DNA sequence: CACAGTGATGCAAATCAAGTGTGAAGCCAGACAAAAACC
DNA sequence: GGTTTTTGTCTGGCTTCACACTTGATTTGCATCACTGTGCGCCGCAGGCCAGATCCAGG
DNA sequence: CCTGGATCTGGCCTG
DNA sequence: CCTGGATCTGGCCTG
DNA sequence: CGGGTTTTTGTTAAGGGCTGTATCACTGTGCGGCGCAGGCCAGATCCAGG
């Protein structure tokens, strides 16, 4: 969870709309997608 | 921006009528201006003035949103024509080439400077009689000479 | 990505990458609220509708001026939608685990999932300008992770999934984001109570879910362990951190823990704290204040989050390292022979220890203890560098 | 050539990065005096540079406009 | 970049991006210290070496125990 | 009048599936025949 | 003027690729919205709990 | 019984 | 002139 | 059933160049507060020498 807190500041500054009514939705969506394991079997498919 | 912010915070408490006040009364006027400025002008209260606060604060609608808090009508007229003079004078030192973006505001900068100076000396005698901040002196005194010398000031700024 | 794609397509001709909207229309398979599922006992007080994703976290709080004022912003998934999207994400790994454990693929046994909860408040986030509520400058993140998945076969349970990096930043999945104080109780309960409702609902059901052409059934075990000590004291209804009652697992006082120091046993649980708050509130024996606090063992609030009694490991590192840091700073001054000392003597002991630690162990000094400082500090090289500054040698062998 | 967007972050080209304090004067002068020596030398000469098959000739004019009021008062030698 | 290049070359079979040793070798064309140039007259107290890149901005400030304690790190380009 | 993002939305513009039957063009054949940049 | 190169030609006939249009039916591109940050410093704090020193007024 | 200097001392200007 | 409960208070526990 | 026979595919080692991966001491997310540092200057403010 603390490493998730490290991700959260990065996703809040770099991957969100800069509006107070949109930032929590965009940050929640990106942090969902980043931890998604279907998008992680792709990046180590060179190890096949 | 910080000097106009102190002018607003000092004009709320009618310091021209009450030349003395405790620091708690200054704190009360600060909290009044801050919560009313978050309420009516969408600016959260900040500790250090940055450039975006200066860009949103130096608008005529900020004067329209602060003159509700101060009672007198002569004070409304003084603040309004003060901000009108300052916004007549800002695009000369902010424009990247002011002789080809705003020559009409450039050619009469001296008249707006003298009008701003006498409105500081007369209507705001309680603060700028015997002392004046440096950037007010630089802004009112020099910049026709600098804009004759180089050509621009906002091009030779330091934001880069 | 847009200007990378634009440059690659405008230089190399052909379109190697994909445009943005294709990524948008292919990311909806991975967000929650896409797949069909059902619960075989339908869950109490939550709809069976299966296309809800990013919903508001306030759950329709009364935002009128005539009410208790709210000022926070909260967005959350539904808990069942997040669980099904996570399981359908881990689908392929589940299949490969059932292959590699010499099981079949077409089983639909009762898969027991064991998941881990974590909640922690962040500070120094900055509210923005503009319209909206008067939002505080903190944040609370509730997130979970899927620790293991077993299945029942024969009479033994085999592990068809076990997470390799349980403390990674890639496996904790976010669930509810809000901007409120960790220690402000009321808005915290106002946001977190729907999540607890969904959890105590789905703790007694069987999720049926299609995994590659076959329906399969999952049961769940929730383990709340990713909580720091302060939040366990706050939401488990226990007292504050500096009380006479220290441990959140056993019933012992601070002076008793310095007389026995080893032999205890775990006694605190969630049902016990609930019954003890009922005892405190009802006062069914008519005792005084202090005899009642002895009777209830420090419970003075209603516990509203069920958790497992355990030990946070990271903060155990940081706390033990700061305690050893104070021991080192107290041994170079020989406080066992100077039991009285000024402020400035202790300050000078601290400055001497800081200089010698930078000279020896290449450590810059910090006021807030970290984890890397804690791992670099708890060596033998640091006790050699500190033993260089003690005059005695009995203190040397004791520290060693 | 004219810099079209002069206050960009794409055109403030870095020259020297030091881990000093601008309050400190000794280390500031010690690090910074080589660059002032080079600049003072370059103010009075010509550069020959081969630019697209042809040798061409340059000469420079350095303008120190991008200092705040505190650093100008602290460097040019005026009072605080 | 290494992750992106590696998995793109692993998926498409082709080599769309260059490996980063080729990026490093094509990087030095634009870093300082590449081109020939001639000052006219030569610059005072400036060497005529034309391959000087990232140098220590201390410029050989004496770091012994006997004299003034310096505690800064600096890196700089030669100005010309 | 700082300036390059920050992502979702929505409107416009570009491409394309399809019929079948046309035009336009490259190019095979070996050989016959002028421009031209050097001695 | 020689010498080799460099382009030109032929007509019969072969495949190869573009297009004639239209009406959805997509796919792809680009503005638009209201905001961000970099513009300054400093140190232990906050929150809470509790043994122990002050204290202050009534017997 | 000042009193004329030493000496604080809080306000103001820039980051 | 006690003197024993009010009232600070500074130090220690977690972040 | 298997010698013949034609090709496939490999090894031999001395050099070369491109690409891949290990190695090195380090990072950050673990906590909160505030106007403050530095420098200058007019206005009180104190201190002993009569
Ligand atoms: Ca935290
Ligand atoms: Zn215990």
């Amino acid at each position: 969870n603390q490493s998730g807190n490290k991700l959260f500041r990065r996703f809040r500054k770099m991957n969100a709309r800069q509006s107070k009514c949109y930032e929590m939705e965009d940050v929640l969506k990106h942090h969902w997608l980043y931890t998604s394991k279907y998008l992680q079997k792709f990046m180590n498919a060179h190890n096949a | 921006a910080a000097e106009f912010y102190k002018i607003f915070q000092l004009e709320i408490g009618e310091v021209y009528k009450h030349p003395n006040a405790s620091k708690e009364e200054r704190k009360r006027w600060q909290a009044t201006l801050d919560k009313h400025l978050r309420k009516r002008m969408n600016l959260k209260p900040i500790m250090r003035m940055n450039g975006n606060f200066a860009r949103k604060l130096m608008t005529q609608e900020t004067v329209d949103a602060v003159c509700e808090l101060i009672p007198s009508e002569e004070r409304h007229e003084a603040l309004r024509e003060l901000m009108d003079l300052y916004l007549k004078m800002k695009p000369v030192w902010r424009s990247s080439c002011p002789a080809k973006e705003c020559p009409e505001s450039l050619c009469q900068y001296s008249f707006n400077s003298q009008r701003f100076a006498e409105l500081l000396s007369t209507k705001f005698k309680y603060r700028y009689e015997g002392k004046i901040t440096n950037y007010f002196h630089k802004t009112l005194a020099h910049v026709p000479e600098i804009i004759e010398r180089d050509g621009s000031i906002g091009a030779w700024a330091s934001e880069g | 990505y847009h200007k990378m794609y634009r440059t690659v397509k405008a230089i190399t001709g052909r379109q190697i990458f994909q445009p943005l909207h294709a990524l948008r229309n292919a990311e909806k398979v991975l967000l929650p609220g896409y797949h069909p599922f059902e619960w075989q006992p339908p869950l109490k007080n939550v709809s069976s509708r299966t296309d809800v994703g990013i919903i508001d976290g306030l759950s329709g709080l009364a935002s009128s001026v005539d009410e208790y004022p709210v000022d926070t912003i909260a967005k959350r998934f539904r808990y069942d939608s997040a669980l099904v999207s996570a399981l359908m994400d881990m689908e392929e790994d589940i299949l490969e685990g059932m292959r590699s454990q010499d099981l079949d693929d077409y089983l639909n046994g009762p898969f027991t999932v064991v998941v881990k909860e974590s909640c922690d408040g962040m500070g120094d986030v900055s509210e923005k300008h503009g319209s909206g509520p008067a939002v505080p400058e903190k944040a609370v993140r509730f997130s979970f992770t899927v620790m293991r998945i077993t299945i029942e076969h024969g009479s033994q349970n085999v592990k068809v999934f076990e997470e390799p990096k349980p403390n990674s930043e890639l496996c904790c999945k976010p669930l509810c984001l809000m901007l409120a104080d960790e220690s402000d109780h009321e808005t915290l309960t106002a946001i977190l109570s729907p999540l607890i409702a969904e959890r105590e609902a789905m703790k007694s059901s069987e999720l049926t879910l299609e995994m590659g052409g076959i329906p399969r059934t999952f049961k769940f075990i929730f383990r709340g362990t990713g909580y720091d000590e302060k939040l366990v004291r706050e939401v488990e209804g226990l007292e504050a951190s500096g009380s006479v009652y220290i441990c959140t697992l056993c019933d012992t006082t601070r002076l008793e823990a310095s007389q026995n120091l080893v032999f205890h046993s775990i006694t605190r649980s969630h049902a016990e704290n609930l019954q003890r708050y009922e005892v405190w509130r009802s006062n069914p024996y008519h005792e005084s204040v202090e005899e009642l606090r002895d009777r209830v063992k420090g419970v003075s609030a209603k516990p509203f989050i069920e958790t497992v009694p355990s030990i946070d490991a990271l903060h155990c590192d940081i706390g033990n390292a700061a305690e050893f840091y104070k021991i080192f700073q107290l041994e170079i001054g020989e406080v066992y022979k100077h039991p009285n000392a000024s402020k400035e003597e202790r300050k000078r002991w601290q400055a001497t220890l800081d200089k010698h630690l930078r000279k020896r162990m290449n450590l810059k000094p910090i006021m807030r203890m970290n984890g890397n400082f804690a791992r670099k500090l708890m060596t033998q090289e640091t006790v050699d560098a500190v033993c260089e500054l003690i005059p005695s040698e009995e203190r040397h062998e004791a520290l060693r």
